[PDB]
DNA sequence: ACGTGCATAGTCATTCATGA
DNA sequence: TCATGAATGACTATGCACGT
């Protein structure tokens, strides 16, 4: 068991529950997402860490320079682990820790910054399955007389559609589909009835198979040498969407 | 270089911003409640059309809109005004319809404006509801171009319903917001004693009105402090929150908190007692969790020590707390551009007198638009009775200079009305469409004698205001949420 | 909850990122030269009638507009990307005309969004000319609401004129800008010589446009960076500012630098030379003072000691400060949705392109709507004939749709046709109104004839963009900034 | 006298002019960094300094001195004058001859001058007894003529006026772009206010002078001051007439 | 001394590629 | 290390009156 604070970051919106093992943090991209979090979570078991801009890639920056980051800074202290030699699981705050980004691009790219700190910094957290990455709403369906309904995906947009007017349900032509643009765009409810919700959020859960070949293809992505970069994206980005068919 | 002297200079430009900040900042117009900025936003969202009948509209069109014609003023500010509107705990009847995170009761700031989107409420509609039918003044705005209201038509009164606070200079205003149902029986007796003076009807508004009704719902504890509000424009109203003490399977006693009295933040609420226990000023205390959530609202849990009792532990937090306070009302109005310090009949009849002039002038503009339309019908149906020679008389003209200047000579025609004949598509030349002019022209002119009817007659007047708002609260009117108790 | 393997999400989130940032963001679009912002704010400004034939709007409104209809993003950057195009020291040829403080050359920064106005320049405009006749395609915006273009018209090779230069990911741009007036002399030749291959028309592009042109002014030192540019696509262009040497009446000489090169801070310049002075790294210097303003313009003053030589001062600022500093021009462009780095010729190219694609595509529009307008003019023609049959009919129906079915009927009409009969006002009645009718049609057959004419000859196409391109450069061409001289 | 002046212990936001002679030098302490953005740009930056202010100055009548002295833009203008303040007031060390304050035409302006008079009046009073503090008055309007140079006026009665000369004159204006409105000085760019109010061969100050020093004390505190009561009655007995103070 | 609400925005840190 | 330029806003301080 662990304090939560009522020595920790100021940003931290931390839990009640003073278990780790049932204790769950959400790292959320923006003030205002993280806000709207720290209202529509279950306080007893979810802790919100709002992080503020791109985050810095601690493959290319220096290690010194990074531990001046204060968002950095925010995630190492909330987590409660040390980093690289000095890491131990065992002080680890939250056994669940969910990154959650605009469905956007940007958030994509967030992803892959806290990614890279993670595998860099704190790999056990990955290897023993504690990152999850939230999978936030891209359509809210307000039908005329019926309870709202959410898609996460274009495709399901269209299959929920068709089922609600094939069972003789309305929607506006005006109001209609509201489509999500980003976390900070959804209120305290939205958030928690598609993201937090643990009985309807859609979680995936970060594996790491080979790290051997996890540790170059962040080199190549995630390094400075920008012609692997280059040469990896003009090579691999036209198979993209074939990776998992 | 022109000398000018520092009493001179001090006194004209001190003067010149107390007045403005007074009349056109601070303080809201009696008649529909609002300041400048509130007026300002309102109006830009309702004319670009971000209304309840399409989606919200980004929050920063309404902003910018607000800025570009209306409010010459910083968009930051200007969208704290917009937010705050449409606050459920803010606002007891929200004129905005906000769509994102527009922050909480507690200290989480609302989210940016690129976040939000927006749009006109309902009743907000109703404030708007005929604004262009001349039913209220306009004047040039800040640099000319467009036009602004000096007020709106505000069809319920929002003054006393969603209430008022501002800091002017030598005066400061602090309404309290109220219920509508309640204002509305007020508005009733009001219009059906139209006579009665304000002896009389100070009593029977006081009847009606029982008293403040909070958006943070809450106690209100005596009758006094409201009294002194309606009768003298200033008292002291005493709230308080809910406490319920729930017991525990080990026997401990714990006090949950699920509302807090107007304008009480939630997280300086929780940090105040949680400094008032480490250093020592609310023993009895055992523990302080918020187990509040989206789902359960407020939800503040004390928990008490064995050796102490609930209602010590409660006394202790009225005392010391914001869990009891005082709204210090101060009913300062702007009427007739003047600050003045009103009693509640003066505000009930200053909304009805208001109420009565929209109406007055909705049916002035509507009747001079009906005479407009009879008196081109009428010249429509003297080219119908001429049909044959007014057809061959436009064909005949070399232009349509020759031909207006002839058809008002063969009918005996006004230019207007000639113009009209012309403006006519060869559509409204068929049999049945012959006919509708005809008729329209016999709709029209009953529809005039209606409106001459109804300006002749004021009893006509305030029942349409009484029947307008009856509607309207009808529709949303609620219930009420602060509870009134005794001593 | 479902499992991912961190190498699939690394991959597959990260090359989503590099791909919208390379092909959506960072980078122009070969054929207008614009990256999305940029296109989604003028289009914004456009669609608001913010135009140069109408006053100033507050910038605001067109941040705004961009925000909440085409770029879903912050407004602050939105607003560093209108006021950047409104910067005569950022842009070669400004697409937007500001109105208040947009900042300066220096470290003094642009005035907050509530301060300034902005509208669209008049080159602008040829940016944006006659994109509502189909001449670009247009995709649902972010939401489906509305629709927004691919590319802009852009009537006159915005590109190569203001340059452009963006970080991307894997890849960056840095296109230099160019003097409109040589450009088109490029795009003229390769109007003329439309079938020379790349060897000769690169020959050809690169002799007109000697080079290019900064907004900033300033000295082109040598042609082997420039020609590597045009020919490889990469090049290190060799900048100088402008330096004249000032002797006093009985003191010491002094240098006065006027011009800067391109992208150079003003203040970071002066700075830059100040504390590499009293850390004794340029000797001869004895003062360095700041005599410019907004009357003079740049006018930084270098006074040296006496046994310094003025040449020697000069070469040690050139090589220990930006007074002489390397465009570093990286040809980089999305071609196609592809990025890809070009010769001077396919630039031009591909623009000319794209301007036989817009003329094209306007004469397809413009040829549709005149055989449409044609079409019901046939119909007015054929009533005017039997006019005193057509009155006659539509008398009788019962309806408008007895009355359309007989003129069908009467006259061997569509549906379309007849129903502009029956919306014909009795205006047109008149002698000269029924001539217009006539001579307007005989007007339209002899337009659809010119336009049929130039969809089957290339030749027209070419000269259509020659000759109103030569109308905008006459126009809105200037005289070379930027002097080109030798080793 | 001569004293040095900043280039690359003085305010950071401060934009020291290059002449060290007091009785040459000017300060245009500005309101907004916008407008004091522009006037550095536009001004003579040989004897004239650019002080922007942000925000409404703290009340040297109402808040307590140590509070005041904390106060960032108070403690500018403290600086950037050179003169200590109360007691160890000294006019010779005054690094400019000219404190001219500038703020906009509207509302607001007024108020931030009076709150900065009355820190002058009350911490420095010397420099307004010997005319060392000038108003400057913004523009209103900026009239275009299509063929024509531009005019600017100071008030509406010019505008009028300025408008039926030019038109009597036969000159013309767009009913579009035509007059533009100014509504405060950020809105303004380094040529205008150059051109209007920086440039002293055209720009309209207004010296302010002394003349009863116990009256203007006794208006300081009513209207700066903690009473409230004072200052209502005394708006309320004195706004009736404002107009009529010059008639 | 703190809350209230309408008024009067610059500063702060990263990604990303390239050349000094 | 710095500049470039579109991407990912909270914090900071006064006026003003009034009540705890
Ligand atoms: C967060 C943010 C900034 N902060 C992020 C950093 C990490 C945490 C501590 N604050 C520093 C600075 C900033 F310096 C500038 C901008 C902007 O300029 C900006 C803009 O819109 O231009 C938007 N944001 C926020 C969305 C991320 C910005
Ligand atoms: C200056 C300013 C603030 N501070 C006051 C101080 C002035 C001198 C040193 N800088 C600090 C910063 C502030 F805390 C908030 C706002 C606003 O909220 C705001 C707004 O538009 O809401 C506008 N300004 C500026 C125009 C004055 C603000
Ligand atoms: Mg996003
Ligand atoms: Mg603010
Ligand atoms: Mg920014
Ligand atoms: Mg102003």
């Amino acid at each position: 068991a662990l304090v939560r604070r009522k020595g920790l970051p100021g940003k931290l919106a931390d839990c009640r529950s003073t278990d780790p093992r049932k204790s769950e943090l959400y790292v959320v991209e923006g003030d205002s997402a993280g806000g709207s979090a720290k209202s529509g979570r279950d306080s007893m078991f979810q802790a919100i860490l709002p992080l503020r801009g791109k985050i810095i890639n601690v493959e290319k920056a220096r290690i010194d320079r990074v531990l001046k980051n204060t968002e950095v800074q925010a995630i190492i202290t909330a987590l409660g682990t040390g980093i690289h030699d000095e890491f131990d699981i065992g002080k680890l705050r939250y056994h669940k820790i969910v990154l959650m980004a605009d469905a956007d691009v940007d958030g994509q790219h967030i992803s892959t910054l806290l990614l890279t700190l993670l595998f860099r910094f704190m790999r056990p957290l990955i290897e023993n399955g504690h990152v999850f990455l939230a999978q936030p709403p891209l359509y809210k369906l307000k039908w005329q007389r019926s309870d709202p309904e959410f898609a996460y995906s274009d495709r399901e947009r269209d299959g929920l559609l068709e089922a609600g007017l094939k069972a003789g349900k309305k929607i506006n032509k005006e109001d209609g589909i509201q489509r999500y643009k980003g976390l900070g765009e959804m209120d305290a409810k939205e958030l928690w009835e598609t993201t937090m919700d643990p009985s309807v959020r859609v979680l995936r859960q970060v594996t790491l198979d080979d790290a051997a070949a996890a540790d170059e293809l962040f080199s190549i992505l995630m390094g400075e040498d920008v012609d692997a970069r280059r040469s990896f994206i003009t090579r691999n980005a036209k198979d993209v969407r074939f990776l998992d068919v | 270089i022109e000398p000018v002297d520092i009493e001179q200079e001090m006194q004209r430009s001190y003067i010149d911003y107390a007045m403005s900040v007074i009349v056109g900042r601070a303080l809201p117009e009696v008649r529909d409640g609002l300041k400048p900025v509130h007026r300002r936003v309102l109006y830009a969202m309702f004319d670009s059309g971000f209304r309840p009948d399409r989606s919200h509209a980004k929050s920063a069109r309404s902003v910018a809109e607000t800025m570009g014609n209306y409010h010459p003023h910083g968009d930051a500010s200007i969208y704290d005004s917009l937010v705050r509107m449409a606050q459920p705990w803010s606002l007891r009847y929200p004129l905005v319809d906000g769509q994102g995170n527009f922050g909480s009761p507690g200290n989480d700031p609302p989210a940016a404006m690129r976040y939000t989107e927006a749009r006109l409420t309902p009743l907000a509609m109703e404030m708007l509801r005929e604004i262009d039918e001349e039913t209220v003044d306009f004047i040039p705005n800040y640099d000319g171009r467009v036009q602004e209201p000096t007020v709106l038509p505000s069809r319920f009164p929002n003054l006393l319903a969603n209430g008022s606070g501002g800091i002017a200079v030598g005066m400061a205003t602090n309404i309290p917001p109220h219920n509508l149902r309640e204002l509305a029986d007020a508005v009733f007796w009001a219009l059906e004693n139209h006579d009665a003076d304000e002896e009389e009807t100070l009593a029977a508004v006081m009847g009606r009105v029982k008293g403040p009704d909070f958006p943070t719902a809450g106690l209100i504890v005596g009758s006094q402090g409201t009294a002194d509000a309606y009768k003298t424009g200033r008292g002291s109203i005493r709230m308080r929150g809910v406490v319920e003490v729930e017991e525990d399977s080990r026997g401990r006693t714990s006090l949950v908190i699920t509302e807090l009295p107007y304008q009480v933040n939630h997280d300086n609420f929780i940090t105040s007692i949680a400094e008032q226990v480490r250093d020592g000023k609310l023993a009895g205390i055992s523990n302080i969790e918020d187990q509040s959530s989206d789902r359960v609202g407020l939800r503040i849990v004390i928990e008490i020590k064995r050796d102490a009792v609930a209602k010590v532990v409660i006394n202790n937090l009225y005392k010391h707390t914001q869990l009891q306070t005082s709204f210090g009302a101060n009913m300062l109005a702007i009427v007739d551009g003047v600050p003045r310090t009103l009693r509640l009949d003066q505000l009930i009849r200053y909304y009805v007198d208001h109420q009565l002039d929209v109406i007055v002038r909705r049916t002035t503009y509507r009747l001079r638009k009906a005479n407009e339309r009879a008196h081109i019908l009428r010249g429509l149906v003297k080219a119908l009775d001429a049909l044959d020679e007014v057809i061959a008389l436009i064909r005949a003209s070399e232009t349509v200079d020759i031909a207006r200047a002839g058809l008002i000579e063969l009918l005996d025609i006004d230019e207007i009305q000639a113009q009209a004949i012309l403006d006519m598509q060869l559509r409204r030349l068929a049999a049945l469409e012959r006919q509708r002019i005809i008729d329209d022209l016999a709709k029209i002119e009953a529809e005039i004698a209606d409106l001459e009817d109804i300006l002749a007659k004021p009893e006509r007047q305030r029942g349409i205001v009484r029947d307008e708002l009856a509607e309207i609260v009808d529709r949303h009117g609620d219930d009420r949420r602060t509870r009134i108790i005794a001593i």
